[PDB]
């Protein structure tokens, strides 16, 4: 049989492990191959706390 | 000396009270008279509305219905349990089996009336009585809770 | 549904026995396998996220939204017939003679033996009891004296509430039961003029 | 600090009535109290993390386990020489010697230290455990599947 | 259901004037809406050091 | 707790201060930040009502003295303990992770930790010492 | 003062799950087309306080065969326990709040144990291990829902802990499998349907009685304050009110599970789950 | 002997709370002791380096 | 011969009235033996010293939950040595009565499996309907439960006008109120996984256990006695048999729910037949006269005098018949000796053979299951202890 007849008959007789480790699967991608592409991408005291209250002033 | 009186005479009244209001059986499904004794907790009559609340053991018990025939095979077990029954307690007389054995009055192995083993306080007539009955007997139980005046006796002790 | 499914079985034998061979499958009454993500999903649906306890969670708070059929006793009663058996009661004529008069049918009939009668004739040469005692703690109800008596003179009445805080109390004599008759009278005779197109 | 002292004494004073006692229940009992009250000593020294941990894991599962293992196993047997027996004189009289004089102490020549509270960091506890001891975090993962792996093929069966 | 609702009313009412009454004396005895908040080391000192600071000030208060 | 020593007292001299500090009041925001300290008042208070409400019947009552009243009316427990045991164990282990912003390889040492715990619970699912038939 | 707040924080527990023992009762009528105690007091307002005080009137008994002292603590040790937890909710600052409370909560399994062994009886002995095994079995899952609470409990200043008043005023919406799974382990903890198989306390009496029913009930409450804070955004009344409606409405509409059947549940299907919940969520925090 | 079993245990413990704390500090008396002779011995010592070192 | 050496294990299962003693080498039923007659009150030698009249009552509390079946069973047993032929109207009155016992047994049975189950719900809706069926039994003899309405060539009394119209009225929500009664129980998964496949039972042990009624439906096997050995008017009567083919708990409740509906569509057809004709036997040396003819008429007054004292004397002889019951199959063996008190009366009782199944369906259960057996078994020790 192809993956969809196993993967049917699998959930069908057991669907709480599947879905288990599908979404361990699926955070163990993320962590992996998803995270590192589209979301990955010495100054003194003073000029933090200036950009502080840039950042704030406006809103 | 007399507030003192009135006072044990308000708190007499407020343990009759407490006690008549929250009374708690324990089951016995001996016989016929537990068929109506169910009903008589169902929706129809709510039981429950009266504070009743049957307890799987005779140490919340509160008081005994007889609701069916007693047998000498299981009176030293009803014994048993009655004596198992705290302070204070009471007992109710449920049909004519408890009565006075009524229809197996003559037989071998019925014991006459459950009051040859243990006292009782209540007599509810009928075989069966109608569970409006059961709850007109349970409201002069009630009745006869509400005289009890213990305080004003251990006061004038 | 009543359909089954593999794991849902309560056992050990049977549960063993469908992971370890495919004879649920043979069986109907299962739940044929899914076939295609869809089905997967409605799976996934049934078992996860409940959907079974939904139904009847919804159907008992309708029901706490409805009406009830709770009655208010003792300042409302039910609903009986005039065929009611209760309370043993003596009945007279409208005269006031007692409507027994001791044939011992009642007694004879009485499978409970809970009637003893004695009785012999009066000053009047009237044939009237000097004994009528019914146990009440033995009598089981069943309305047979009220069947055998020929002159309607023994009738279970209406009265149920009748309940006594001992034992004697219910060993009915004479005349507790002609008081309770004198009681009961009208509602039990206006019960006998519908039973008489019946009895 | 006499409520503090007397909690820091009760440890060794549970200790000690832990080997003393009979009954294999009040022992278990003792060792729980023991374990509570070690914890929220621990507490005055600033770990609230470790005394939690210490507490779920010793009192959650490990004294359950003592008490179904000697409840499932011990028909009381206190009569059976534990009280008609007695103790070896040898044990306590060493026991004295090592723990009331401690002629061999930990701090050795030293006689007096200062004890002062602490600053527990989950976070900086975090970075050591997986930074600077991951490696020893592994190993006590290898462990725990040892314990487990060897318990479920030591089955009785 | 009718007979219920007082029930529900009260259980409500019960829980509102309890939380009410403990928030009122625990700001009286904390007096500042905050104390729940979660604190370091550092919040610590900055507080025991403006406490000690407190009745440093009470000290030198009654030396004029 | 008192504080003894005027390091402790943060260099303030005085009498004044001992003694407050000896008849302070409990404050959060005062000297005892994260202290615990109502668990155990809130223990002997609760000792005293459960206490009370042992001694009470035992007052308003009556006693009746009666033979027959004073008498009453597996591995798979071995298995969840030791399994619990084991899981808790773990579960203390990973708590502190949770509290931290740690950084990637701190995720796949973790996802390490948790890969063994699972291939050792998966080895017991597989071997039915999950199936509590016994 | 501290004794003070503790006693206001007291009452009302009390009064309250006196309240809550009646609505469940009176809810329970109204689910099953009838009206439930209504005649003591006005509409049956007063039912509680007066079981209360008839337990308290009546004779408690003691077994001649066994150690009495753990028979009384046992209850009270459980009493102890709800106050406790209480009082932790209430009336604390700790920085693991929520492991503190979890951790109390698995204290409470040993009033069913010492009951069990307490007592001669062999059902007892039997339903106090099958209880105490589903709530331990339990735990572990409870405390891992919690871990994965704790991925995004953080203050103003950027450390990460357990305090409640730090806790998002909005619900969490990204982890409603994980709320449910707490929820019905939350179920399962307090001996409710479908996890009412085990009673323990069957030869216990009066007030013994009585506050083994606090204790259950207050677990209840607290259970419920932790659920409310942790998914609901905040703590309230309502919030409180409407879980224990939601509990009396599955009590009254599903019968309860087998003992190994809810063994299988929470050891197959409950804990693997909340462990890949936590899983993810520790990687999608990052 | 349920309330003797109190009995006993709180005596117990109260007997302990009262009396580990008088060998706590009897123990630290003795040390403190010890440490003054021995800091005085090497008083003594240092006084006799330097006499006989110049 | 046999020594007691090896205590171990000891249980003790309820004194309160069924005593059960188990056997368990752990968690696992390995052994259970019942103990009874904590109830038997000696009715059948009692019957001996009654006349058939006089020990009527006796069968309305052998089994308090089904009363009138009780009745027919020795009713026919009697009128079939009497050779009394039975006119149709009471033949109607007694088949559409039955099935409304039938479905106060079925409900009151499935309600306490559910409560013992942990289902609170339907054991109180339910019990309203059968409130209903109450107030109907008391319109027409005057007692709630015990009747003692069925008579030996009829009955006591003819039908009150205005009942048939509540008794429609009643059968015209009744299928809503059990539609209602299943969603709480057939579609959830904790109501199957507590029944499904507990207390399987097969065909070959069923006819060497003695089963009887939905029990012996649930096996694949086809049996109605209302279909087979028909009494009264259930000849007449169209009706589906329920048939199931696991002998599971949760197979013997949906038989039973589906032996509701048919109970309900025979109802149906007895209301919509109900004959105008004579309720008793035109025999008055045996049934009882009107009280109009006993007032009017010597001979009539006779014979009331003769039956309600001695009655009538059945023929020496033997005979027994069962009736479908509820339960199963309520029979009675009767014993003449020429006189009018029966020499012996031997009862059947279907439960008290399903109660034996016990020790070998437990085998190999759990604790939690003995009260799912007891439940599903459907037992009342009035008929068992006797
Ligand atoms: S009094 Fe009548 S109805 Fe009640 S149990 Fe006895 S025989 Fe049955
Ligand atoms: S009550 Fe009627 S039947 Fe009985 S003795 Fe009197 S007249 Fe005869
Ligand atoms: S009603 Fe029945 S038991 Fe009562 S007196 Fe009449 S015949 Fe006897």
């Amino acid at each position: 049989m192809s993956l969809g007849e196993a993967f049917r008959t699998a959930v069908y007789k057991e669907p709480v492990m599947v879905w288990s480790l599908m979404i361990y699967g699926v955070g163990i991608s993320y962590a992996a191959f998803v995270k590192p592409s589209m979301i990955e991408p010495p100054p003194s005291l003073k000029e933090v706390m200036a950009g502080i209250q840039a950042k704030l002033n406006n809103k | 000396a007399k507030g003192l009186e009135f006072v044990v005479s308000k708190v007499d009244n407020v343990v009759n009270w407490a006690r008549a209001g929250s009374i708690w059986p324990m089951t016995f499904g001996l016989a016929c008279c537990a068929v109506e004794m169910m009903h008589a907790g169902a929706s129809r009559y709510d039981l429950d509305r009266y504070g009743i609340i049957f307890r799987p053991s005779p140490r919340q018990s509160d008081a005994m219905i007889v609701a069916g025939t007693l047998t000498n095979k299981m009176a030293p077990a009803l014994r048993k349990v009655y004596d198992q029954m705290p302070e204070p307690k009471w007992v109710v007389s449920m049909g004519s089996c408890a009565n006075g054995g009524g229809y197996y009055h003559y037989s071998y192995a019925v014991v006459r009336g459950c009051d040859r083993v243990v006292p009782v306080d209540v007599y509810v007539p009928g075989c069966p009585p109608t569970a409006e009955g059961l709850l007109y007997g349970l409201l002069q139980l009630q009745k006869k809770i509400y005289r009890s005046k213990t305080t004003q006796i251990w006061y004038k002790k | 549904g009543t359909e089954r499914r593999p794991g849902e079985s309560g056992a050990w034998k049977q549960i063993e026995r469908q992971r370890y061979a495919s004879d649920w499958e043979n069986d109907p009454t299962f739940k044929r396998t899914p076939k295609n993500l869809a089905e997967v999903l409605d799976d996934s649906a049934s078992m996860l996220l409940l959907t079974d306890v939904w139904r009847g969670m919804a159907y008992t708070l309708g029901a706490f939204f409805d009406k009830k059929v709770t009655i208010m006793y003792p300042f409302e009663k039910g609903q009986l017939s005039p065929r009611f058996r209760g309370e043993h009661a003596l009945r007279r004529y409208p005269t006031g003679e007692e409507r027994c008069i001791a044939c011992k049918l009642c007694e004879a009939i009485c499978p409970a033996q809970a009637i003893t009668i004695e009785a012999e004739e009066r000053e009047d040469g009237s044939r009237r009891t000097t004994r009528y005692d019914i146990d009440m703690t033995k009598c089981i109800y069943c309305g047979f004296c009220q069947e055998a008596c020929p002159v309607d003179a023994i009738v279970e009445g209406p009265n149920f509430e009748f309940s006594t805080e001992t034992r004697e109390e219910l060993l009915y004599d004479k005349q507790k039961l002609l008081e309770n008759g004198d009681k009961w009278e009208t509602e039990i005779a206006t019960n006998l003029r519908t039973e008489s197109l019946y009895r | 600090m006499f409520f503090e002292n007397s909690a820091i004494l009760l440890c060794a004073l549970l200790s000690i009535a832990v080997g003393y006692t009979k009954s294999p229940f009040m022992s278990l009992m003792y060792s729980v109290m023991l374990f509570i009250n070690s914890s929220f000593v621990l507490m005055m020294l600033g770990f609230e993390f470790l005394a939690l941990v210490n507490l779920l894991v010793y009192v959650g599962a490990l004294a359950v386990l003592f008490l179904f293992v000697i409840m499932l196993l011990e028909i009381p047997a206190t009569e059976l020489r534990a009280y008609s027996r007695g103790w070896s004189t040898l044990g306590i009289f060493v026991f004295i010697i090592n723990g009331v004089f401690q002629i061999t102490p930990s701090m050795g020549p030293r006689g007096i230290i200062t004890g002062l509270p602490g600053a527990e960091s989950i976070t900086n506890l975090g970075h050591a455990l997986y930074l600077y001891f991951a490696d020893l975090l592994i190993l006590n993962s290898l462990v725990l599947t040892v314990a487990l792996f060897g318990r479920f093929a030591i089955a009785p069966v | 259901g009718w007979n219920a609702l007082p029930s529900l009313v009260i259980i409500t009412g019960i829980w509102t004037a309890g939380l009410f009454a403990l928030d009122k004396v625990q700001m009286f005895r904390e007096n500042k809406p905050a104390w729940a908040n979660n604190k370091d080391g550092w919040q610590k000192a900055l507080y025991r050091r403006d406490w000690y600071l407190q009745r440093e000030e009470e000290t030198l208060a009654m030396a004029k | 707790y008192n504080a003894w020593s005027p390091a402790q007292r943060y260099f303030v001299e005085g009498d004044h201060v001992v003694t407050a500090e000896a008849s302070r009041t409990f404050q959060f925001t005062g000297l005892d930040s994260g202290s615990f300290y109502p668990y155990v008042i809130a223990t002997v208070i609760a000792t005293a009502i459960s206490t009370v409400f042992i001694v009470a019947p035992l007052v308003i009552a009556p006693s009746r003295v009666d033979l027959d009243k004073s008498s009453a009316y597996s591995v798979s427990f071995y298995l969840v303990s030791i399994m619990y045991l084991l899981f808790d164990i773990e579960i203390a282990y990973l708590f502190p992770y949770a509290m931290t912003h740690a950084s990637l390889p701190m995720y796949w040492t973790m996802n390490l930790f948790l890969a063994i715990l699972v291939a050792g619970f998966a080895y017991e699912w597989g071997m039915g010492a999950l199936e509590w038939r016994e | 003062m501290i004794v003070a707040s503790i006693l206001i924080l007291i009452v009302p527990v009390l009064l309250s799950v006196a309240m809550f023992t009646l609505a469940e009762r009176t809810v329970m009528a109204s689910m099953q087309r009838r009206f439930g105690p209504q005649v003591s007091g006005i509409s049956g307002l007063l039912q509680p306080f007066w079981d209360g005080l008839k337990l308290g009137v009546k004779e408690p008994v003691l077994p001649d065969s066994s150690s009495a002292g753990a028979f009384a603590a046992s209850p009270m040790i459980s009493f102890v326990l709800s106050q406790v937890a209480w009082v932790g909710i209430c009336i604390s600052d700790a920085s693991f709040q929520g492991l503190v409370i979890m951790a109390i909560s698995s204290l409470a399994v040993y009033g069913v144990m010492l009951a069990g062994w307490a007592s001669n009886s062999k059902y007892a002995f039997l339903g106090c291990l099958r209880s105490v095994a589903l709530m331990v079995s339990y735990e572990l899952s409870l405390g891992a829902a919690l871990l994965s609470i704790g991925l995004f409990v953080t203050d103003g200043t950027g450390m990460k802990c357990l305090n409640f008043a730090e806790m998002p005023t909005t619900p969490q919406y990204a982890m409603l499998p994980l709320c449910l799974i707490f929820l019905v382990c939350i179920l399962a903890e307090t001996k409710r349907d479908p996890f009412d198989l085990p009673g323990y306390n069957v030869e216990y009496s009066s007030l013994g009685f009585a506050l083994f029913f606090i204790a259950e009930y207050a677990n209840m409450a607290v259970m419920s304050a932790i659920a409310s804070i942790y998914f609901l955004g905040g703590f309230s009344a309502l919030k409180i009110t409407a879980l224990f409606f939601a509990f009396v409405w599955t009590r009254g509409t599903l019968p309860r599970y087998r003992y190994d059947q809810f063994m299988r549940l929470g050891w197959k299907a409950f804990l693997p789950l909340t462990l890949a919940f936590f899983a993810l969520h520790a990687s999608v925090a990052i | 002997g349920l309330i003797r079993n109190i009995a006993t245990f709180a005596t117990a413990v109260v007997g302990w709370s009262v009396g580990i704390p008088f060998v706590v500090q009897a123990r630290m008396n003795g040390y403190v002791e010890r440490n003054l002779a021995t800091y005085d011995a090497a008083q003594r010592q240092k006084a006799e380096e330097a006499a006989i070192g110049g | 011969l046999t020594p007691a050496k090896v205590n171990n294990f000891t249980l003790n299962f309820g004194p309160q009235v069924l005593r059960l003693v188990l056997e368990m080498q752990g968690e696992i039923i390995m052994r259970a033996d019942p103990h009874i007659g904590l109830l038997h009150r000696g009715t059948e030698k009692l019957l001996e010293y009654k006349t058939y009249l006089q020990g009527l009552p006796y069968f309305d509390r052998l089994d308090y939950v089904s009363m009138m079946c009780m009745e027919h069973s020795y009713v026919l047993a009697i009128e079939q040595l009497l050779n009394v032929s039975v006119p149709l109207r009471g033949q109607y009155i007694r088949v559409l009565f039955s099935e409304i016992t039938r479905v106060l047994n079925h409900l009151l049975a499935i309600t306490c499996h559910s409560m013992d189950v942990g289902a609170l719900t339907p054991f109180l809706w339910a019990f309203e309907e059968r409130e209903k069926l109450f107030e109907f039994y008391e319109r027409v003899s005057g007692a709630r439960m015990h009747a003692a309405y069925f008579r030996v060539g009829g009955v006591s009394q003819d039908l009150p006008i205005g009942l048939l119209r509540d008794v429609y009225d009643w059968a015209r929500q009744f299928a809503s109120r059990l539609d209602e009664m299943e969603e709480l129980l057939t579609g959830n998964r904790i109501w199957k996984e507590r029944t499904v496949d507990v207390g399987t039972i097969t065909a070959q042990m069923a006819w060497d256990w003695g089963c009887s009624g939905p029990i012996l439906r649930a096996s694949g096997i086809d049996w109605d006695l209302r279909k087979t050995q028909p009494y009264d008017a259930y000849g007449k009567m169209q009706f589906n048999v329920p048939i199931a083919g696991h002998g599971d708990c949760y197979d013997r409740y949906l038989v039973r729910l589906q032996e509701m509906r048919e109970s309900l569509r025979i109802i149906y057809q007895c209301l919509n037949e109900m004959p105008d004709g004579l309720y008793k036997s035109p025999d008055g040396k045996v049934c009882p006269p009107s009280r109009s003819t006993m007032k009017q008429s010597m001979e009539a007054l006779i014979h009331h005098f003769k039956l309600y004292t001695e009655g009538f004397h059945v023929p020496a002889g033997e005979t027994y018949r069962a009736v479908e019951a509820p339960k199963g199959e309520f029979g009675v063996y009767l014993v003449s000796r020429g006189g009018n008190r029966p020499y012996r009366c031997k009862i059947r009782s279907p439960g008290y053979a399903h109660l034996q199944m016990t020790d070998v369906i437990s085998r190999g259960a759990m604790l939690a299951d003995v009260v799912t057996i007891i439940g599903t078994l459907d037992v009342v020790f009035g008929e068992i202890d006797r």
